[PDB]
């Protein structure tokens, strides 16, 4: 049963230098071989690096060659990936995978199996972007909509760079409707998004509606009655 | 040297549905392609290895056949759980681990037409200096769904910013929300502003325009 | 021409090569990868050749390929691992030859030139015709055959060599040999 423990998220700048970590244990150090890989958000998995830590060679991916170095310490059972030149395409999650450890039936280093995963760090990349403040901007009822059955309305979170905020709906009153929407990077450097609830127009008007935000870095809970 | 073309993306498979899928290498690997099923948001799971055997603990009689370039995956009866993200992955003469692009798998139900909606920015925003206009598009079976924004008439490029939610476990449907991206100054220029999204489901191409809003 | 090494009685720590090169194939026949290199034994034989990584198919424990029967092959008893790798370049020791060569052919031919028998060579031996063949074949499928005297023996004895190229980094072949002893297992890794 190998294990795997990977850093926590990490908020860098372009041009800056990343080290993550990963530890293992639950198999023989010298049998496993660590391979990185890297996921692109809503993008097809890469890999970046394989690197076996006894023998201590390194292979890297020809994107990545001569920027990407790895260094592995058998005595701490710990894997540094060090990666430079921070570019906005670089933000991502990285996953290290060890191959099934041999030493009893295996002889390709990989062959049965091979990768078994770990929690993966999420970095993101900011040139001056420091934690700002979620500002929750109300989606206007005009009254526009000729549908008496079908009413939506939604909160905006905006001005944030940090990656997550959670959006909850009278106070969490009604789960049935709500869409909320993933957060997508603008060139302003920081993330937005909004969460839409679908109530009847009649509804509306009897029951005001409350969307609150939560953000782990801002430590901000800000409510807007709508 | 290495590249991967795997089987086209979104396959139709309802649930208890045989799925195919197939992954093809540029030269001859011969003996090692593994599969790797990757669930949203989370760490991937392996699957058959060598494209010869599963991976101890693998249910749900995982068939994966093939030799050379050509491999092959099928499941023979499709559950809930086993829709997700399918990689596959080339080793031995490990220069280069190439992953595979990869296919989605999503449940096939009849094509839904989206309600469409449309938000003008709060005076109080206004006020703030940000001028965002957000269409909403709702209950859509169909990914596809492209949208525009128009105003005098004229298509926006580059002024769209996109998200779309995955479909929801107890209705199976997706949204899609549309920004203005924000264009704090020349506002002011355009009086008029429309969203419109091209959709299967609907009978025809429907525009949510507002002008002169409040 | 595989180059040779037989180390005896001395400690080492084969990571330091391995490290200096970018390794792609280890496959340890009998034995764990690490195995050989965590436990410790009577001696270490290690061998280096220009052999290409394309034909990983060609180097196999068994196959019909023409490096098994006539280039080079391994002692099926002892464990034996061999190692793809390549050299990153950044190194300037290691200099590059002109093409891969390898003997496709290795045969008895008669006095007739119509029954062949094969010769196929045994591990650790280098193949008798290698001694008619220089150090790289000039063209494809180059075929060379020498005059033999009565005192040699007489009959045809003839070689052949085939063509592979290079490409810009090198792609070099290991082939390791590892021998147990009753006590003396000293080459090995508060």
């Amino acid at each position: 049963e190998v294990q795997l423990v990977q850093s926590g998220a990490e908020v860098k700048k372009p041009g800056s230098s990343v080290k993550v970590s990963c530890k293992a244990s639950g198999g023989t150090f010298s049998s496993y071989a660590i391979c990185w890989v890297r996921q692109a958000p809503g993008q097809g998995l890469e890999w970046m690096g394989g690197i076996i830590p006894f023998f201590g060679t390194v292979n890297y991916a020809q994107k990545f060659q001569g920027r990407v170095t790895i260094t592995a310490d058998e005595s701490t059972s710990t894997v540094y990936m060090e990666l430079s030149s921070l570019r906005s395409e670089d933000t991502a999650v990285y996953y290290c995978a060890n191959s099934y450890c041999s030493s009893t039936n295996c002889y390709r280093y990989y062959q049965n199996g091979l990768d078994v995963w770990g929690q993966g760090t999420t970095v993101t990349v900011s040139s001056a972007w420091s934690t700002k403040g979620p500002s929750v901007f109300p989606l206007a009822p005009s009254s526009k909509s000729t549908s008496g059955g079908t009413a939506a309305l939604g909160c905006l979170v905006k001005d944030y760079f940090p990656e997550p905020v959670t959006v909850s709906w009278n106070s969490g009153a009604l789960t049935s409707g709500v869409h909320t929407f993933p957060a997508v990077l603008q060139s302003s450097g920081l993330y937005s998004l909004s969460s839409v609830v679908t109530v009847p127009s009649s509804s509306l008007g009897t029951q005001t509606y409350i969307c609150n935000v939560n953000h782990k870095p801002s430590n901000t809970k800000v409510d807007k009655r709508v | 040297a290495i590249r991967m073309t795997q089987s086209p993306v979104t396959l139709s498979a309802s649930v208890g549905d045989r799925v195919t899928i197939t992954c093809r290498a540029s030269q001859s690997i011969s003996s090692w392609l593994a599969w790797y099923q990757q669930k949203p948001g989370k760490a991937p799971k392996l699957l058959i290895y060598k494209a010869s055997t599963l991976q101890s603990g693998v249910p749900s009689r995982f068939s994966g056949s093939g030799s050379g370039t050509e491999f092959t995956l099928t499941i023979s009866s499709l559950q809930p759980d086993d829709f997700a993200t399918y990689y596959c992955q080339q080793y031995d003469n490990y220069s280069q681990l190439t992953f595979g692009p990869g296919t989605k798998l999503e449940i096939k139900r009849t094509v839904a037409a989206p309600s469409v909606f449309i938000f003008p920015p709060s005076d109080e925003q206004l006020k703030s200096g940000t001028a965002s206009v957000v269409c909403l598009l709702n209950n859509f079976y169909p990914r596809e769904a492209k949208v525009q924004w128009k105003v005098d008439n004229a298509l926006q490029s580059g002024n769209s910013q996109e998200s779309v939610t995955e479909q929801d476990s107890k209705d199976s449907t997706y949204s899609l929300s549309s920004t203005l991206t924000l264009s704090k100054a020349d506002y002011e220029k355009h009086k008029v502003y429309a969203c419109e999204v091209t959709h299967q489901g609907l009978s025809s191409p429907v525009t949510k325009s507002f002008n002169r809003g409040e | 021409n595989f180059k040779r090494l037989v180390f005896t009685n001395c400690n080492y720590n084969l990571t330091k090569l391995l490290s200096l090169f970018s390794v792609n194939d280890f496959t340890c026949s009998q034995i764990s990868p690490a195995a050989i290199a965590s436990n410790c034994y009577s001696s270490l034989i290690l061998d280096y050749f220009s052999y290409p990584l394309s034909m990983k198919s060609d180097l196999s424990v068994s196959s019909a390929g023409p490096i098994s029967q006539f280039n080079y092959k391994q002692s099926f008893s002892n464990p034996t691992c061999l190692i793809l790798a390549t050299v990153p370049h950044n190194l300037t020791t290691i200099t590059k030859p002109l093409k891969y060569s390898y003997i496709n052919k290795c045969s008895r031919l008669l006095s007739d030139d119509r029954t062949e028998v094969p010769q196929l060579v045994n591990a650790n031996q280098y193949s008798p015709c290698v001694s008619i063949v220089p150090s790289t074949v000039w063209e494809d499928g180059d075929y060379y055959r020498k005059q033999l005297s009565p005192l040699e023996g007489g009959g045809w004895l003839v070689a052949s060599g085939s063509t592979v190229a290079m490409t810009e980094q090198l792609q070099m072949g290991f082939g390791i040999t590892v021998q147990y002893g009753t006590d003396t297992n000293s080459v090995c890794p508060i």
